[PDB]
RNA sequence: UAGCGGCGAGCGAACGGGGAGGAGCCCAGAGCCUGAAUCAGUGUGUGUGUUAGUGGAAGCGUCUGGAAAGGCGCGCGAUACAGGGUGACAGCCCCGUACACAAAAAUGCACAUGCUGUGAGCUCGAUGAGUAGGGCGGGACACGUGGUAUCCUGUCUGAAUAUGGGGGGACCAUCCUCCAAGGCUAAAUACUCCUGACUGACCGAUAGUGAACCAGUACCGUGAGGGAAAGGCGAAAAGAACCCCGGCGAGGGGAGUGAAAAAGAACCUGAAACCGUGUACGUACAAGCAGUGGGAGCAUGCUUAGGCGUGUGACUGCGUACCUUUUGUAUAAUGGGUCAGCGACUUAUAUUCUGUAGCAAGGUUAACCGAAUAGGGGAGCCGAAGGGAAACCGAGUCUUAACU
């Protein structure tokens, strides 16, 4: 069903895993989730408990001709309170399996539509360096890409770190995001037939 | 932490099928000779709570 | 994310100072005191919509009741003379007439002397 | 699709009530809590159940019944949910790997709510009277 | 949930399951035979690590500018495009980074292993008395003495001690299960004054620590103790030599430095309240929330051979501030001297309802295991069936002797 660009084979893939409607509220839940996901959330302010200071009124309740106080500490004072001070929370919201899998099978078959999803044979580097793999996608005419591999060569990897616009997820490690991030998507015939088995 | 229910409320009332509530009838403990038989015969047999005071119910035991 | 909110109250405040502006004292510089003369300002000015409305009416029907009488009838048996043969000219223009076409104003009350 | 070009769905997302922003949001001065009172109070609104000082309806009707021990540790089996067992056995120990019914569950029963085709020798269990005509129409044989 | 509970407010198990981590032994002592396997010496031995470090790739020309990292055009290293500096935004100017390497000396580890020193074996018996239990009074158990098991005890008492004793939630009897009245035990677990690295949909000087600053300082208090305020010249001090007024002052004017000195140290930006100097109009017979609709003149801007903007506002119709609280407020009821900054429906988990997305008689996982937002793991939960106080029966069932 998809044909390569140095063979013209006839890779017959599974129909409802890359040949779905485009469900845009799903997606856009799982990206948002996944996104929400990536925080981690680290932040507090002091409550008018936490801040450092004395529980006594600097003056008494009536007799001057001043606004009643308690504390130093109140959140209308100056220099102490912040009435709904923020504790370390957790951002991260559940996402059900089948609302991910739905997801990526929404996305993946939305690359073949738009034609970003660049199925190929063999892709590897010849040794561990970047000189080459930057030489190699001029012929193949690729610049932002998320090159998928099944089996994770370290020679790809270490050559595609320095490179920005590259990256070489495993074909078991591919996330919402980047599948849209990225402007193409180069998938090996061996990770095709991977991600077809993890999404199913 | 999680809500705790009213156990009080939960030792008087039932949960029917529909979604009302079954309840035991009030006078029927002591003072009974006085009563018509009539009366304690039709106070015998278990009642549905009424629609104004279900809210009140539902509120206190959200288990069940 | 802590929001600052020291941009956005001045542009708020300076606008409505600019509103304010020609006030005496108080009124034109100190956004306390100039908020609630931008108010009375907007409320009198609604109000005034209406009574521009009527003020001109009445500046309109004394110009006529005074240019009739100089012809020799009044305002009110003028009008019914204009209503009775038909006349569809409003008080506005009249009025317009009765003080720069006086020798034209004549011809309408003789006119209204038909009825 | 790009990263931005993604939108939810109409209806999904819907702001949320802002108490104390001025007239124009609405809810603004007394936040769609009233004027005075002790609900109007931060911390306020009465307890469950409190019907103003009168005796609550928790309290006033009286209190019948006991928790039975036995109905605690019996289940009672779906008919639609027979035939996903062990061909056609369903003992308890068979039953319980199946996840039909909780581990702590000596007695069970098999109520008619539709539906067998295959032959189930119900063996060690009890059975109801319309289940009985079922599980027999289908084929197998109980006990 | 079961229970507990002025059966109110509330408090809240275990069995049972899924996980993390798993490990056991010494004594209350007698044969042959023997120091052996165990803890620990203390070596020395790798292996380390930690406390100093070394190398570490490849850019040029024009244009704008005070200055180039910028734009423009061509190169090149990349297992180095983490990050920072540099006169504006640097892969290639510098410090780093990836990576490759380090130790005289002290130490923290994991295995050989000479050993002052310590008992491997089957044995044979033993098998923890003011104790268990009881009365009285308290307490701990989810369990408030209740029908109250269980444990501990202040007090007063008292077995049997494996033919024995404990327990199985009043209690009894049968079965099952353990063996009290002595010790010692790693891991999973809690915490971070402190030492590093690294990360933030954290803050950015009224914030963030009380404290960006010589802050727990000044200052306050007899004392315990309380406790501030106060950041930024510029790329570089090149921090203004020299004149001039002045008291060989302050302070200015020059001159000079800089791209700029209304960047000159009271130093980026420099708002508002508030206080001034000059230009246009109005203003000394006129009554009040001071505005608002009308509106002459006069002053400026424009197009001109009409007028239309702009400032002003003679005279004139209408016109008792805002907030709060109220049956009702111009009210002589509350609150506000003004400006600037900050200041009030939040957060976590449970729960019901509405919308929306997935999948559908199913839906769905929790901790965890994954380095990993995959995928396992359905232990569970919820739903598809209810009636009954409950046994029990179940498309019925409860009531009742039986139900139209
Ligand atoms: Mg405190
Ligand atoms: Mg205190
Ligand atoms: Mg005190
Ligand atoms: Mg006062
Ligand atoms: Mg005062
Ligand atoms: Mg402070
Ligand atoms: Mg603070
Ligand atoms: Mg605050
Ligand atoms: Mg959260
Ligand atoms: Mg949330
Ligand atoms: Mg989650
Ligand atoms: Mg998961
Ligand atoms: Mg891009
Ligand atoms: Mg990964
Ligand atoms: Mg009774
Ligand atoms: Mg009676
Ligand atoms: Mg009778
Ligand atoms: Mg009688
Ligand atoms: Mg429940
Ligand atoms: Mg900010
Ligand atoms: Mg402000
Ligand atoms: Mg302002
Ligand atoms: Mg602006
Ligand atoms: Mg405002
Ligand atoms: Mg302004
Ligand atoms: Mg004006
Ligand atoms: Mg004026
Ligand atoms: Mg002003
Ligand atoms: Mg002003
Ligand atoms: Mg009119
Ligand atoms: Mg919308
Ligand atoms: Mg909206
Ligand atoms: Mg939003
Ligand atoms: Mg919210
Ligand atoms: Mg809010
Ligand atoms: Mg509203
Ligand atoms: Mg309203
Ligand atoms: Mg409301
Ligand atoms: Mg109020
Ligand atoms: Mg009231
Ligand atoms: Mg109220
Ligand atoms: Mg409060
Ligand atoms: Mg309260
Ligand atoms: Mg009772
Ligand atoms: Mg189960
Ligand atoms: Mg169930
Ligand atoms: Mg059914
Ligand atoms: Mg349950
Ligand atoms: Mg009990
Ligand atoms: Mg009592
Ligand atoms: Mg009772
Ligand atoms: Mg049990
Ligand atoms: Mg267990
Ligand atoms: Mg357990
Ligand atoms: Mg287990
Ligand atoms: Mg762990
Ligand atoms: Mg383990
Ligand atoms: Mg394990
Ligand atoms: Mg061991
Ligand atoms: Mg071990
Ligand atoms: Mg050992
Ligand atoms: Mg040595
Ligand atoms: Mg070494
Ligand atoms: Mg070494
Ligand atoms: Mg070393
Ligand atoms: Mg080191
Ligand atoms: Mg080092
Ligand atoms: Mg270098
Ligand atoms: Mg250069
Ligand atoms: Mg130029
Ligand atoms: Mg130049
Ligand atoms: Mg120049
Ligand atoms: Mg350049
Ligand atoms: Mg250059
Ligand atoms: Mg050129
Ligand atoms: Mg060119
Ligand atoms: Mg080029
Ligand atoms: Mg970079
Ligand atoms: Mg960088
Ligand atoms: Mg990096
Ligand atoms: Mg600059
Ligand atoms: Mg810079
Ligand atoms: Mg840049
Ligand atoms: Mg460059
Ligand atoms: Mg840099
Ligand atoms: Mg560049
Ligand atoms: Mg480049
Ligand atoms: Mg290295
Ligand atoms: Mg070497
Ligand atoms: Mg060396
Ligand atoms: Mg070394
Ligand atoms: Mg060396
Ligand atoms: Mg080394
Ligand atoms: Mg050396
Ligand atoms: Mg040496
Ligand atoms: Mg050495
Ligand atoms: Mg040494
Ligand atoms: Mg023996
Ligand atoms: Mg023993
Ligand atoms: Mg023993
Ligand atoms: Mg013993
Ligand atoms: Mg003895
Ligand atoms: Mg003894
Ligand atoms: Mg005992
Ligand atoms: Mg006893
Ligand atoms: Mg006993
Ligand atoms: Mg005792
Ligand atoms: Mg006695
Ligand atoms: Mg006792
Ligand atoms: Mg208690
Ligand atoms: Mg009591
Ligand atoms: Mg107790
Ligand atoms: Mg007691
Ligand atoms: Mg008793
Ligand atoms: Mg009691
Ligand atoms: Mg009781
Ligand atoms: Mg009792
Ligand atoms: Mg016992
Ligand atoms: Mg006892
Ligand atoms: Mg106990
Ligand atoms: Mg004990
Ligand atoms: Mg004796
Ligand atoms: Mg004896
Ligand atoms: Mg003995
Ligand atoms: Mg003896
Ligand atoms: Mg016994
Ligand atoms: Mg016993
Ligand atoms: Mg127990
Ligand atoms: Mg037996
Ligand atoms: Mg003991
Ligand atoms: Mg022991
Ligand atoms: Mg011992
Ligand atoms: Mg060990
Ligand atoms: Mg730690
Ligand atoms: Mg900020
Ligand atoms: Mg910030
Ligand atoms: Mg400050
Ligand atoms: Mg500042
Ligand atoms: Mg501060
Ligand atoms: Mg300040
Ligand atoms: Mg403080
Ligand atoms: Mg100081
Ligand atoms: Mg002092
Ligand atoms: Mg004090
Ligand atoms: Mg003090
Ligand atoms: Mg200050
Ligand atoms: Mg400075
Ligand atoms: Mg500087
Ligand atoms: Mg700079
Ligand atoms: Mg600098
Ligand atoms: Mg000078
Ligand atoms: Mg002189
Ligand atoms: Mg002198
Ligand atoms: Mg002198
Ligand atoms: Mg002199
Ligand atoms: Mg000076
Ligand atoms: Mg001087
Ligand atoms: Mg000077
Ligand atoms: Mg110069
Ligand atoms: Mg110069
Ligand atoms: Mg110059
Ligand atoms: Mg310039
Ligand atoms: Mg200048
Ligand atoms: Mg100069
Ligand atoms: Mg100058
Ligand atoms: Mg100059
Ligand atoms: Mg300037
Ligand atoms: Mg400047
Ligand atoms: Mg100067
Ligand atoms: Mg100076
Ligand atoms: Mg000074
Ligand atoms: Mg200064
Ligand atoms: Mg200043
Ligand atoms: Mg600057
Ligand atoms: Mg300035
Ligand atoms: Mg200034
Ligand atoms: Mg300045
Ligand atoms: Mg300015
Ligand atoms: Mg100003
Ligand atoms: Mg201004
Ligand atoms: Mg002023
Ligand atoms: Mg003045
Ligand atoms: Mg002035
Ligand atoms: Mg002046
Ligand atoms: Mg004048
Ligand atoms: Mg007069
Ligand atoms: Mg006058
Ligand atoms: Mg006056
Ligand atoms: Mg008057
Ligand atoms: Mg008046
Ligand atoms: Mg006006
Ligand atoms: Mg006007
Ligand atoms: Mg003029
Ligand atoms: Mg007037
Ligand atoms: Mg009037
Ligand atoms: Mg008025
Ligand atoms: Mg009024
Ligand atoms: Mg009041
Ligand atoms: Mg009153
Ligand atoms: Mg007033
Ligand atoms: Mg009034
Ligand atoms: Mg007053
Ligand atoms: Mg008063
Ligand atoms: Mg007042
Ligand atoms: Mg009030
Ligand atoms: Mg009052
Ligand atoms: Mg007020
Ligand atoms: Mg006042
Ligand atoms: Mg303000
Ligand atoms: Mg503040
Ligand atoms: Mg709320
Ligand atoms: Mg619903
Ligand atoms: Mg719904
Ligand atoms: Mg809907
Ligand atoms: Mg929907
Ligand atoms: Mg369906
Ligand atoms: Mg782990
Ligand atoms: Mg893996
Ligand atoms: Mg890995
Ligand atoms: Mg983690
Ligand atoms: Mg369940
Ligand atoms: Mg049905
Ligand atoms: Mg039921
Ligand atoms: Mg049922
Ligand atoms: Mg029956
Ligand atoms: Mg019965
Ligand atoms: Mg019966
Ligand atoms: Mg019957
Ligand atoms: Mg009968
Ligand atoms: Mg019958």
């Amino acid at each position: 069903e998809l044909v390569l660009k140095d063979a013209q084979s006839a890779l017959t893939v599974s129909e409802t895993t890359f040949g779905r409607d485009f469900n845009e509220a799903l997606v856009h839940q799982v990206v948002v989730a996944y996104a929400a996901g990536a925080r981690q959330g680290t932040r507090a302010q002091k409550t008018r408990a936490e801040v450092t200071g004395s529980g006594k009124k600097p003056w008494r309740q009536k007799g001057t001709g001043r606004a009643r106080s308690g504390s130093i500490k109140s959140p209308i004072w100056r220099s102490g309170g912040v009435t709904f001070a923020a504790r370390p929370q957790d951002h991260s919201q559940k996402v059900n399996k089948k609302m991910y899998r739905g997801a990526l099978k929404s996305i993946l078959s939305e690359l073949v539509r738009q034609d970003r999803l660049i199925v190929v044979e063999k892709f590897s580097v010849e040794a561990p360096k970047t000189k080459l793999l930057a030489q190699k996608l001029k012929d193949m005419a690729l610049e932002d890409v998320l090159i998928i591999t099944g089996e994770l060569d370290e020679n790809l990897f270490l050559a595609a770190r320095n490179l920005h616009k590259v990256d070489v997820r495993d074909a078991t490690g591919i996330d919402p995001v980047s599948l849209i991030a990225f402007d193409k998507v180069v998938m090996t015939a061996d990770a095709v037939k991977q991600v077809e088995e993890m999404l199913a | 932490p999680k809500i705790k229910t009213v156990r009080g409320a939960a030792k008087r009332f039932k949960k029917t099928g529909k979604g009302g509530f079954k309840h035991k009838h009030a006078n029927l403990r002591h003072i009974l000779t006085k009563k018509a038989t009539k009366r304690k015969r039709h106070l015998r047999p278990k009642a549905m709570v009424s629609k104004g005071d279900l809210g009140l119910v539902i509120a206190c035991l959200p288990y069940a | 994310a802590r929001v600052k909110r020291g941009v956005i109250a001045r542009a708020r405040h300076k606008k409505i100072l600019k509103q304010a502006k020609g006030y005496y004292g108080a009124r034109s510089r100190v956004y306390r005191v100039a908020f609630q003369a931008v108010i009375k300002a907007g409320q009198y000015a609604y109000r005034d919509r209406r009574q521009r409305k009527r003020q001109f009416r009445q500046l309109w029907i004394a110009r006529i009741n005074a240019a009739a009488r100089q012809n020799g009838i009044s305002y009110s048996k003028f009008i019914n003379g204009l209503k009775k043969a038909s006349v569809e000219i409003d008080r506005k223009i009249l009025a317009d007439i009765a003080v720069f076409d006086k020798v034209a104003f004549t011809a309408l009350v003789e006119k209204a002397k038909a009825a | 699709m790009r990263l931005n070009t993604l939108s939810p769905a109409e209806g999904s997302k819907k702001a949320g009530k802002r108490l104390g922003r001025g007239i124009g949001s609405g809810l603004g001065k007394t936040g769609g809590r009233g004027h005075k009172g002790q609900k109007s109070r931060s911390g306020g609104g009465v307890r469950r159940g409190f019907e103003g000082g009168q005796m609550p309806l928790y309290r006033r009707l009286p209190k019948f019944g006991f928790t039975s021990r036995k109905a605690a540790i019996t289940a009672e089996i779906r008919l639609s949910d027979l035939a996903k067992v062990e061909g056609g056995v369903v003992d308890l120990n068979t039953l319980k790997a199946a996840n039909i019914i909780g581990i702590q569950i000596e007695f069970a029963k098999v109520i008619l709510a539709g539906e067998v085709t295959t032959p189930v020798t119900v063996r060690g269990l009890r059975v109801t009277k319309g289940a009985r005509a079922a599980i027999e129409a289908a084929g197998g044989k109980i006990e």
